[PDB]
């Protein structure tokens, strides 16, 4: 079933992090790219976002997602969710905070989903590669060939044995809930939210309210405000401000671990061979940089190794 | 491979705070002092031009590590053994290793 | 055509056992999704009127936690 | 010597006991945002490979 | 940003045949080997920031019409400094540039 | 937080007094823009209903150069 | 030599006869698709070229 | 004409045969690249497919 | 202004005689496509309503082959 994946990430929310190259000048994105894995053996890549794939606040779903806009949870159905790294790449799987793609070789990773006419992307620098398996450097996996083991990245969300821990939120700052209500100041606290305030303007008025307050100060400049949400738990990210109090550790399963299956390799074509008074000649004609290494047989191997990638021939 | 994990950074709005040395490999600590930061939705506070952000850090091994790592081995010499085949007369081949 | 530790779906190709309706379908026609018995739901979480399990400290807090919002009906929550 | 072969050394690959040096100096967080930034040399795993 | 009756920036104006024609602004892309982000737009020119590569295309979609005219023009990235990076990162030190405005003045 | 000659937005950000209300959100939530007096039209230009200026050469040519076709009414143009 | 330059002659331009040596090697499909992989040095014309 | 360059792709149906690199698993799709041909000067390709166009 | 068997569209471009009425507009108007005649049909091909050959194996079995689906219709064949 899918409540059993998703058992605890439903105690889990989103949130707004530190991006760079969001727009064209660092915003604060609501989906921000932290921690890209990209040592697999065929350029597949695992990308953990802030937003929060697979789940909506009413149920479960796979074809929904949840992120942040302000202080509310929003959730939109996926409708245009592209990773590009050169060339758009094609995602496998979705589960959470975590994206599994398929890219091309290149120096930056991107992602983007739009709601409505916005745009949402965040592309932070990361240089991934495409890594073949054997000793023949292809560019692409191929149609046929040989078998060889290799580690990708699953597609399944199974437990695993592997975790990560989640955190209460530390203080969010809010400004749009101070406004003045006819000379003074005024606090609007919605459903609980427990405002702290912090003004200096004659002098510190700190405190903790949980209703109406309204501060008998005159300007909105000079005055902080924070909030504790604490009906669920974040992430603890190295964008997000930590708590006061001691802090409880979350369990949650990284869906998309590591493992060791089977690869394809590309084969050489057959040298031409041709023989000579104690002497070997190959005529090597190879597609792709292919590895050739020799040995003796006797008291003395005298290895050679040197990687072909013209047509040559070798004696 | 290592992996770094970086914990949420404490910010003191205006005042000090000190770390203590907590049994990690390659544990980090730091203070900067007078960063005033600004997330989203405004600044984060008022004490203006002295604050303090901690951003500790420290190392582990990565999730990758139980699929391919490399052993170390120190080797000392020992047995010999191999596998044998023989015949003799009208008697068939018979193969155990000695 | 597999080991009996494995299972095969109506396509013919053949998977393990702890794929077996767990909600991805693997093979092509998806029968693996088919035919499996419901879990049964913790003791310490809400029931809704759907059967979508809520922790009991989401009943009674002024939000929607359900599709159907029996965790918020005044006939489950005296107001 | 942090950057070869023995910058992450552990007994068992189940173990709870690790050695590592790699050079991690912590960074200042720069122009108002809060990030935590480090820098540190390349593993010497990946440069043996 | 003209429409042939005032100032609109989610507005573009452009000729076919002899009747100009003025339509809003819904797909604008410049890519020269990934799609690039655009900036701003004001009169003839725009601003973009691209990888680099050998050609500059941009295109709009007007109607049913594609509209694509390219270019054969290298741009490459040039960095600062004493080290050779291939896109700006997210800490580091900062050091003097030149880059075009932000601003329309 | 910055000199007098430094225009503070709202939010927190400072930017240039140059940068005064031209057009441009420069800070996130755009109070910039709100607070400025609007400038005059020039003298050789005909003022549309709208408060647009267009060149007086342009009036009754044929073609509606205003939002409102204020330049081509026949309440403007005797014909 | 099936690489340099006599891995496909023809006597004329349209001749039905011809002769072609290019190291075609048919190798076995995997895992129960219906494909027909082969192996083959490339082209001696491209390499003259 | 149109139709006489039509008249012997009318009688003809499209296929589907497998093709590596669907998504990630290589299904079987209507859509199945066979015999690329880039021997061009300008970079202009040639591709033939199972669909019909 | 160019060879004979070369033709000139109205605009002004010269494309080969191969070119006139073969299906495809090549300059801008399509001037070779205007004024061009009809072929028959062929004799083993039979002809729909609105004029299309189809082979006669195709005739009445079942269905559509046709434009205006003639090669189904009880008038043209006997039930
Ligand atoms: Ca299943
Ligand atoms: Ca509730
Ligand atoms: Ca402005
Ligand atoms: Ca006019
Ligand atoms: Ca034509
Ligand atoms: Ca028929």
């Amino acid at each position: 079933d899918l409540d059993t994946h998703f058992t605890q990430y439903k105690l889990a929310r989103p949130y707004i992090a530190d991006c760079p190259n969001c727009g064209h000048s660092r915003c604060d994105s609501p989906i921000a790219i932290e921690e890209v894995r990209g040592d697999a053996h065929a350029g597949v890549i695992r990308i953990q976002t802030s937003a929060m794939f697979g789940l909506k606040t009413d149920g479960v779903d796979l074809a929904y997602m949840s992120f942040m806009n302000g202080k509310t949870q929003k959730s939109i159905k996926i409708d245009n969710l592209h990773v590009r790294t050169s060339a758009p790449c094609s995602l496998v799987s979705h589960h959470g905070y975590y994206i599994l793609a398929q890219c091309p070789p290149g120096d930056t990773v991107t992602v983007g989903f739009h709601d409505g006419p916005n745009r949402h992307t965040c592309t932070v620098a990361h240089k991934v590669e495409f890594r073949p398996v054997g000793r023949e450097k292809y560019r692409h996996p191929p149609e046929h060939g040989v078998e060889l083991p290799c580690n990708r990245y699953t597609h399944k969300r199974a437990d695993q044995g592997h975790y990560v821990e989640m955190h209460q939120p530390g203080l969010v700052a809010d400004h749009s809930l101070l406004s003045i209500h006819s000379a003074k100041v005024k606090i609007t606290v919605p459903s609980g939210a427990q405002v702290k305030y912090y003004c200096k303007c004659p002098d510190v008025r700190k405190g903790i309210t949980s209703s109406d307050h309204t501060t008998t100060c005159t300007d909105v400049k000079q005055c902080r405000a924070y909030l504790i949400d604490n009906k669920k738990w974040v992430y603890n990210s190295g964008r997000l401000p930590r708590g006061e109090g001691d802090t409880f550790k979350g369990k949650l399963h990284v869906p998309f671990v590591p493992v060791k299956a089977k690869c394809i390799a590309t084969l050489a074509p057959e040298p031409l061979v041709e023989h000579k008074h104690r002497t070997l000649i190959l005529h090597l004609h190879p597609d792709h940089p292919t590895l050739l290494t020799t040995r003796s047989l006797g008291s003395d191997a005298n290895p050679t190794r040197q990687w072909i990638e013209r047509p040559t021939t070798v004696n | 491979k290592y992996k770094t994990k970086v914990p949420s950074p404490v910010v003191k709005c205006c005042g000090a705070t000190q770390c203590t040395s907590k049994p990690h490999p390659d544990y980090q600590c730091q203070v900067f002092s007078g960063v005033y930061p600004f997330m989203w939705g405004g600044a984060y506070c008022f004490c203006d031009t002295e604050n303090t952000q901690m951003s500790e850090a420290y190392v582990e091994r990565s999730e990758e590590c139980s699929i391919d790592h490399a052993k170390a081995y120190k080797v000392h010499t020992g047995t010999v053994q191999a596998m044998v085949n023989i015949t003799y007369g009208s008697v068939s081949w018979r193969s155990a290793d000695v | 055509k597999c080991e009996p530790s494995q299972f095969q779906c109506t396509n013919g190709r053949c998977i393990t056992l702890l794929w077996k309706c767990d909600g991805d379908e693997d093979c092509v026609d998806g029968s693996d999704e088919k035919n499996c018995v419901k879990k049964t739901c913790a003791e310490s979480d809400f029931v809704c009127n759907n059967g979508q399990c809520v922790p009991s400290r989401w009943k009674c807090d002024g939000d929607p936690d359900c599709e159907d919002g029996s965790d918020e009906s005044p006939e489950q929550c005296h107001m | 010597k942090a950057g070869s072969f023995g910058d992450l050394q552990s007994r068992t690959s189940t173990s709870n006991d690790l050695y590592a040096n790699t050079n991690l100096k912590l960074q200042r967080p720069q122009a108002g945002i809060v990030h935590t930034p480090f820098t540190q040399v390349p593993s010497g795993f990946e440069r043996w490979k």
